[PDB]
Formats: structure tokens, sequence, C-alpha cells
RNA sequence: GAAGCAGCCAUCAUUUAAAGAAAGCGUAAUAGCUCACUGGUCGAGUCGGCCUGCGCGGAAGAUGUAACGGGGCUAAACCAU
């Protein structure tokens, strides 16, 4: 999944949610919008 | 599969009208039986009446070319009992049967309603796919196939009239001219007329592929002068060079394959069409530099001093020599001088010196701008 | 907030058992189902394992919902039991179940022989069909998950183990 | 959203006198369509929308107000989303059948089906 | 019936008739009935007037007098009756095709006001405008 | 990009940044942009920032420029040893104080004036934040 | 196999509780499966920002921990008293 200094969003059903120290983008109908770090 | 060709109208089993299926296995092998019943019953609800002691008649299945036994012909014989001393007729070749050989069996004098026989002896290939008629005499059809001549020469004045009007030029209308030229040669006379479609099919229009001289059989002296004449690449399917085709080899070794599989002789023409294409598109600056104080020299009359503001500069790239969007002067980067000595490559901030030869038309402010080109070599598809 | 702050029922003929801080019911099937606490607090009270934060910490309602939801799901289990049906999509796949193990063929030239838990039963009505039911939603899922880690879901054809609930996806192939 | 006591005073005056006189519906929408609903529709576009028109009304907790003492028996609102009707000619009108002969389909339940006298 | 399962849907008016392939592996799984123009479309002409679009829709069951999934002609019959093509515009447009008024085309197909939902008339009007703007029949304000 | 007409000189003193700055209030706009932190805002800053918002909108609105850059910055080449006279002109600076509003926004609405500036502010070097018109 | 979600245009309104000639998966396309919007149910807090205090990520290097002096500490830290 991408890495970049900024969440940034994508669309409604990315929840947007931390795990340990990384953030990640949780889509649930995109798995292109996935991401980490944050 | 049954419900699957419920969807077409190819006749299907009880839901359409019945092309009756049939459940058997080849693939694994396990017969079959009720397969051979269904070919036989079809057969015999069909009326099949058929003369078994009058004359012959029938179609050429395929055609190929022996060095010991002449062209011959594999020909399925509708009509019975084509006999050893019968006059033939099929298209443009005739000729008196000297003999019938067969795979079943090899040695065939009177033959069946409905049986493939080699026949060998001709004038040339006889065409697959069309019809021989058994004639009463020899002289005859002489004369009816150099009415077919004559008939090949009215489509040979028919492709002829074609290419010219279709487009106007001979060839190719555009200046960006690219062509790849091929030499084909198959051991089948069915073959070589169905892939060369194949072949001409493929083709872009900017790299444009045509076969010159389509040959039957193995390869030989004149077909191999063909491809000397005029450069194209020289294949042959099952076919393979003789004697006669190797001394031209030997001499000028022509791009010579005789080949596997159709597949890979598809790729490799588009692949010779890919490596005929030009090849280049990508202009990227490498840097920019601005002028100031200019000098005066014997070597190239005006000599611009220079301070190269972004990126790199390099010795030989081309250049453009631009004040606010129009190109003032135009060029190849000549001389790059750095402090008092020519050097390979300066980068930006630093002081450098440059001179074209015939530039005196130095204006300070003006801009350099250097830039890399960079090929890419398109590729057929 | 809401369901965390509210009190989970006991039906009669459960166990209720509390020793400790271990919660340890058997019911209507089942054996054992017990979970270890920590900073919950939590009253019986007849008809409700009633909760609440215990002493000095700031974790009220947040591990208290996790408790409310675990005393649940073991009430749910030791009465109704958890999970459903994996289904084998993917031409010629097969599932052969046997009392230790669930053995599938996904493709694969070694037989994977898949041993089950004891607390959770399995059953096959089909060649293709995997159902199973049992004590415990925790290890049941987990089970499923194994299941499903042999031959995931791909969106070019859908082939491998569904739950037969989960998104197709369905990603066009692009020879065009 | 709404002020529930500054928001329920004008609706009740006219949404009530359906219930009070001879008949009252109690229609309902459930695994149905609203297409079958907008059939009955173009039916009521012929009497110009008052008559047929199925009136998926069905507020209880803005409206509805129980100053009234017989309005209750045809008000109750819940799952099957509740539609009212117009009643004006009375005495088991013809004009009902149109409506009646659609029922082959289902769409839930309808005007006297609970077995009031 | 109660089946929507499988079907193929058509636009059938005039010479316009039919979107391109219906001889095509779309229709060709089907079995056959003769009865659904007769019984579909055919039901609401006399009691409407004459120039009306005319959709259809094709499929089989075992009772022969299966459900219908349109009821009735499309909407804007007040532009179609009047002009263009019995399908419709017969192209699609921003502009230029026509105009519609307030002086003297409301009532050229009054009758359909009995198998539209559009009401009571001044709404009735409006919403065959918008469908008139696809059409093309705009008019300046 | 953007300087000065005629030069009063051709080149200048470093100077300091001490004192928050003179111009905060809007005079046009009925928003804007003011500057948190301080910093050297580039001619081609400037250039860059409001080319960005001029296309988000296409030609809506209209925008005024408070800041300007007054002085060139000099530059030395690579190769040359250090003294032997001052730097030669390179670029033209907007100098700016912590307090400066720099850009201003009317003829939009307010959502819209938010996003262009939030466009902007990535080509702009430091800190900012949006503004609205309001009184004395 | 197009009737909102493969295309192109209209860039609007109707019927209407409420529903934009409809945002997605889905269907061969509708339907299926929902959103937007509201009814029934349940039950009190609910939603988005702003100013400041202290953290988290952004954080990859060269002989061996190797950027609290070390052990080691959630007070043996930090802030205020």
């Amino acid at each position: 999944m991408k890495v970049r200094a900024s969440v940034k969003k994508l669309c409604r059903n990315c929840k947007i949610v931390k795990r340990d120290g990384v953030i990640r983008v949780i889509c649930s109908a995109e798995p292109k919008h996935k991401q980490r770090q944050g | 599969v049954k419900n699957e060709l419920s969807q077409y109208g190819i006749l299907p089993e009880e839901w359409g009208g019945e092309s009756q299926f049939v459940h058997v296995s080849a693939k694994a092998g396990t017969g079959i039986d009720e397969l051979l019943d269904a070919i036989l019953l079809q057969a015999e609800v069909l009326e099949l009446k058929a003369v078994r002691k009058g004359m012959a008649s029938g179609a050429v299945i395929e055609s190929f070319l022996d060095k010991g036994r002449g062209p011959v012909a594999t020909v399925l014989v509708r009509e019975g009992t084509l006999h050893k001393g019968d006059i033939v007729l099929c298209g443009f070749e005739y000729g008196r049967v000297r003999a019938m050989r067969n795979e079943l069996g090899q040695e065939v004098l009177e033959a069946g309603p409905s049986i493939p026989v080699e026949i060998l002896g001709l004038s040339g290939v006889p065409a697959a796919g069309d019809e021989v008629t058994v004639v009463r005499d020899e002289k005859k059809a002489r004369e009816v196939a150099l009415y077919r001549q004559g008939k090949f020469r009215e489509v040979k004045l028919a492709r002829q009239q074609k290419s010219k009007l279709e487009n106007m030029f001979a060839n190719m209308t555009e200046g960006e001219v690219h062509e790849v030229n091929i030499v084909l040669k198959a051991d089948v006379q069915g073959s070589v007329e169905a892939i060369s479609d194949s072949l001409l099919k493929l083709s872009t229009d900017e790299v444009k592929v045509k076969i010159i001289g389509s040959g039957v059989g193995g390869i030989t002296e004149t077909d191999a002068t063909l491809a000397a004449a005029s450069n194209a690449i020289l294949v042959g399917f099952n076919v393979r060079a003789d004697a006669s085709a190797r001394k031209v080899i030997e001499a000028e070794s022509l791009d010579l394959r005789y080949y596997s599989v159709i597949y890979n002789l598809i790729d490799e023409v588009k692949a010779a069409m890919s490596g005929m294409l030009s090849p280049e598109l990508k202009q990227q600056i490498i840097g920019l530099a601005e002028v100031r104080d200019v000098f005066k020299s014997p070597k190239f009359g005006a000599i611009a001093g220079c301070m190269v503001t972004e990126g790199v500069v390099k010795r030989h790239n081309p250049i453009r020599v631009l004040r606010d969007n129009v190109v003032i002067y135009e060029g190849e980067l000549e001389s790059l001088r750095r402090f008092k000595d020519d050097v390979n490559e300066v980068r930006n901030g630093m002081e450098c010196g440059i001179g074209v030869k015939n530039y005196n038309d130095v204006r300070t402010g003006d801009v350099i701008e250097v830039f890399e080109i960079i090929e890419i070599q398109r590729t057929i598809a | 907030s809401r369901v965390a702050k509210a009190p989970v029922v006991v039906p009669a003929g459960v166990d209720v058992k509390i020793n400790g801080q271990v919660i340890t019911i058997k019911g209507k099937n089942g054996e054992l189902t017990r979970t270890l606490n920590d900073a919950v607090e939590v009253k019986h009270a007849d008809n409700t394992l009633t909760f609440g934060p215990r002493d000095g910490y700031a974790d009220g309602w947040a591990q208290a919902g996790t408790a409310r939801a675990l005393l649940n799901s073991m009430v749910i289990g030791v009465t109704e039991g958890f999970t459903k049906k994996l289904q084998l999509v993917g031409v010629g796949y097969r599932a052969a179940v046997k009392g230790n193990v669930i053995n599938l063929s996904l493709g694969f030239s070694h037989p994977v022989d898949h041993q089950l838990p004891a607390g959770i039963t399995a059953e096959c009505p089909t060649q293709t069909e995997i159902v199973l039911k049992g004590a415990d939603k925790q290890v049941i899922g987990q089970v499923a998950a194994d299941l499903r880690a042999y031959r995931r879901p791909e969106p070019y054809k859908g082939k491998g183990v569904r739950y037969a609930d989960e998104v197709v996806r369905t990603k066009e192939a692009k020879k065009k | 959203m709404a002020l529930n006591l500054q928001d329920k005073q004008a609706i009740v005056a006219e949404v009530s006198e359906v219930a009070k006189g001879a008949l009252s519906a109690v229609v309902a929408d459930s695994r149905g369509v609203t297409v079958d609903k907008m059939t009955e529709l173009r039916k009521a576009g012929r009497e110009a929308g008052v008559y047929m028109r199925v009136v998926r009304n069905t507020l209880l907790r803005r409206a509805v107000e129980g100053t009234p003492f017989e309005c209750l028996k045809d008000a109750f609102v819940g799952p099957t989303l509740i539609a009212y009707s117009m009643e004006h000619p009375g005495a088991a009108a013809r004009l009902f059948k149109e409506f009646a002969k659609a029922n082959a389909k289902f769409e839930v339940k309808a005007a006297a089906f609970e077995g009031e006298l | 019936a109660k089946k929507v399962q499988a079907y193929v849907k058509l636009q059938v008016a005039a010479g316009m008739a039919n979107p391109s392939p219906p001889v095509g592996p779309a229709l060709g799984q089907q079995g056959v009935n003769i009865m659904e123009f007769c019984k579909a479309f055919n039901a609401k002409t006399d009691s409407i007037e004459k120039g009306l679009p005319i959709p259809v829709v094709i499929t089989v069951y075992a009772d022969r007098s299966f459900t219908f999934v349109t009821k009735t002609p499309p909407a804007a019959v007040l532009l179609k009756k009047a002009a263009g093509i019995k399908s419709g515009s017969g192209k699609p447009n921003k502009d230029k095709v026509g105009k519609i008024s307030r002086a003297q085309l409301q009532e050229i197909a009054q009758t359909k006001a009995a198998d539209m939902t559009g009401a009571d008339i001044e709404a009735m009007t409006r919403s065959i405008e918008g469908t008139a703007r696809s059409m093309g029949l705009v008019v300046e304000d | 990009m953007l300087q000065p007409k005629r030069t009063k000189f051709r080149k200048m003193h470093k100077g300091r940044n001490r004192g928050l700055a003179q111009g905060t209030d809007v005079s046009f706009g009925s928003f804007g942009l003011k500057a948190v932190g301080r910093g050297r805002l580039t001619a081609r800053q400037i250039e860059a920032a409001r080319r960005a918002m001029t296309r988000a909108v296409k030609r809506q609105g209209k925008i005024w420029i408070r800041v300007f850059p007054d002085k060139p910055i000099t530059e030395k080449p690579l190769a040359v040893r250090m003294g032997k006279g001052k730097g030669n002109v390179e670029y033209w600076v907007a100098l700016i104080q912590p307090g400066k509003v720099l850009y201003e926004m009317d003829g939009v609405p307010e959502e819209l004036a938010r996003e262009a500036f939030k466009l902007a502010a990535a080509k702009l070097p430091i800190k900012t934040t949006f503004v609205t018109k309001t009184v004395m």
C-alpha cells in the first residue's frame, strides 16, 4: 500500500484509522485507496 | 455445453431442431463407439447414390512438390473409377495420369467415389480446394489450360490495375516511409495462399509488410535471387534449402530461415517491422543559461559570456537561443569554455563561454536552453 | 456508550460461575467457555451480569464493553453456537470431511488435511460446501480464516474460498 | 431538525378528518414495488391526485394528536410503511374496485383488513 | 407472474423499432410467447389517443399471461403526438428542434392524464417540460 | 515575474526583521490570507500563487496583491574566492514581517475563497491564515 | 440481455410521506443491494470547529551499545506550588 507524509483522504467510505504507531487508510469500497504512514 | 449451444442457432439437440449430440471421450481416449454409429446413421439416412462404373471427378485436398516424383497433389474423387490411363483437367493443371499413390496402400490403379489418392506428373502445382474433371483428350486440355492462363492473365491485369487507383500512389502516400519485404515458400500450396494473407493482415500503416514472390516447395536458385535483388527476408515453412539456393546463400548470406511454427513466424515478422520502425520522440531540457558580456573571436565570430542559471550543460546537445518565446538563433552546442579552457561539462551557478560558427548576434539577457533528446523505439502491435 | 452501560442477560440453567476473575459458563451445549477478567467490575444480579468500571481505572466503559460483548457471546455460544458455510468457488475444487480433518483440494499437489479443534464440529452437505458449528466465536472465526488462507479470493475470477457474504469486487481483464 | 412542541399544531386539524368519517384506510408497503403504487397513482391521475392517492403519510411522534377520541383506531403505524387514502361518497363505493384488482400481486395490508365494525 | 430475473427490453414504435441485434445470443436463450405486445402496450391506446411511444418487454412463462414491467406509453405523449418521430425527438438535442407553449398546446393529448401519474394540471405541464428539454424543445424565459 | 521598473541602486544591504508587520488589515478583499511566520517570499512564488487560484475558478472574482518585491538579492558564482567585490544581481524578493496580509480576494463564495488560499498555500513558503473583512 | 449507475446528449421536473430522470457494488440491463430522505423502534446527550498545554508520525550510514554520562527509573520524568 501507499506511503505518504499526509493522509489526505479520498472518499467517505475511507474510514481513516490508527494501528499502533501507524495510521492506515481502510476503504470498504476500494483497495486502490489503501495507505499507511502518519 | 448442451445448454450453451441452446443459446445459438446451431440446430441444438431436442430443445432445438436436433443436430444430435454424442457423449464420448477423445482427449483421454475412450470409445467413441456411439459416434461411429451416429456418423454411419446420418450417412444412411442421407441419399448418397453415386456412379461406380462411369467417369471420374473430384476435388484437390492439398498439393505439394516432390523432387523425384514431380509436382503432386492429394485428390479426393467424388465420382467413381478414376482409371490408370485417364486424361485429367484440374483448373489450370492438365495431363494424362501417370500413376496414383496412397497412404492406406501404396499402388492405386482404379479409384473409388470417396477416397483421397495422390496423383503425380503434372505441368505445375494444381490449386488446392477446387475441381478436377476427367476429359476427352490431352490436346484439348492444353487449349483449355492456355485459356485459363489467359484468365490468370486477366487476374494478373486486375491485380495490376487495383494498386494504382486505391490511393493514387504506386506504394506509400506519406513521406515517413518504411516497409518490410518477405519471400515465402510453403511446402503445401493451400497453406502458402492462406498464411501469406495472415502476414499481410497484421501490418500497420507506418511500416507496411508485403510479400514478393510466393513459392511452393523447396528453396531454389531464382528464389534466393529475388531477395538478393531487392532486400527481403527469405523464409520457408517445412521447406528447406537445396544446392542451387545454397550457391546464392554462400555468396550473399541473406536472411535465411526454414521454420518451426507459424506463430513464431508471425512474431518474427512483427519483430522485424518493430526493428524497422523509426525510433525517437522525447525532447527534454538538460540546462538553462543566461548570457552577459560579449567577446569577439576568429574561431566563431562572437563569444557570448554565459552564466548557467539552471540544470547541466554538456558538450554536444541541441540548443535553443531564445528571448521571450522567440528563438533568436538556432544550433547545436559548439564550444563549452569555462574560465579559460574548453571543458566537457558545466553545471548551474558557473561562469561559461560559448560561441557557434556564424554567430555574431549576441544580445545580453538572452537565454540558452540546452536540451537532451531521448530515443524510445516503437514496437508494432 | 449505550451497550457498554447495559447489564447482559443470564438465561437460567447456565452455570454463571465466577471464581476470582475468571467467568466460566457452560450451558445448553458445549463445555468450559472461560474468559479471564481485568479492570471491569461485574455484579451478578439473578437475571443479569451487571457491569461497571472497577477501582481507580481510566478505562471505564472501554474495558467494560469488551467484557459486555464477551460474556454475551459466551452465553450465545453455550445456547445457539456460531458461524456459517464455507463455499468452494473455482472449478474442480473439492472438500472431503472427516471428524479430525477438513481436507480440501484447491489446486495444490499436496492434500491439505486441515485439523479441527474439538469445541467445533464440521459437516458436508455436499462435496463443495463445508458447514460448521461450535462453542466460541473467536475460535470458530479463526478456523474459517485458516481455511480461507489456502486459496484467497481474487478479483479476476473469484476463485477460492468465500464465506458467501463478501464482495466479489470484479475487475475486468484488460487485453483491451 | 424539528422542535415537536411548536411543530405539531398545524398538522392534526387536516390529518384527523379522514378517520372520523364512515371509512378510513390502513394501506401498507413491504417487499412489493412503489412502481405499482405509481400504477395506482396513474389511476388517480384521472381524478387529478385526490381519491386514489394511497398517501404514505405515517408520522406519529411529530403529529396526529390525541385530542379527538375516535381517531386512534386507524392511525397506528409501524413496520410495513403506512399509507392513507381519501373518502367521501361512501357506502361501499365502486371507486374501490379499481384499487382492489391490483391486489393479485399483494402489496401488503389495505383498508378494512383489521375486522372492525 | 412473479419473475423478472431474465428478459430483454426494447423500444418498438414505427420504422424506428428495435435496438440493433435481437437475433444474437441475447434473446436466443429463450422459449417463445406471441401474446405480450397485444397484452401489454395494446391495452391503453383507445382510452388515451394515437401518437404514443412504444416500449416492450420480452419473456416466457407457463400460464401465458405474464407481468408487464412497463404499464403504459412513456409520459411525453403531449410532445410526441404533436411533433417529431413516434419514439420521440429522433436525435438528442440541447436546443433547435422546437418550443413549448401556454396559449394552444395543452389540450392535444388531454386523455393521457388518465394513465400518466401527472395529476392536477399545472404540475402536469412542467413534468413533460423537463422531458422536452431532453428532447430539445427549449424556450426562453 | 515581477521587479521594480527603475533602480535607485542596483544592489542592497541585508538588514533585519525585528518588529511585527504594519500592514495587517484587509483593504479591498472580502477575504484574504495573512502571514503568521516571517520569511522571504520569491518572485517565482508570487507568480505561482496567483496562477493557481486563477485557474481554479477560471475567471470568477477579483484579487488584490498587497505584497511587492522591493529589493534585490545578490549571489556568488561557484568558482570565485571570498571577497573581490559584492555578488551579482540574481533575483527579486518580497521580505515580510510577521502579521502581513499577503493576498486579498473578493468576488467568490466563502468556501471557494478558502479553497483558493488552500491551493495557494503550498506555493507560499511560510505559515499563513485566512481572514475576513471586518471594521476598525 | 440499457428502463439511474458500459456510452453520448439533458444538466430538468413529476408522481410525491420521502426519493436526486439516482452516488456505488451488483444484474447480460432492470431487478437484486442500498444511499440520499423519512416512518416505526429504542433511548440521551449529540455534531463540527476554534484558542492554548503536553505527546504521535514525518526520522536512512558508514570499527561496537554509541544522540539520559552509565546502571536504572512512569517518577528517580515534566509543570506549578
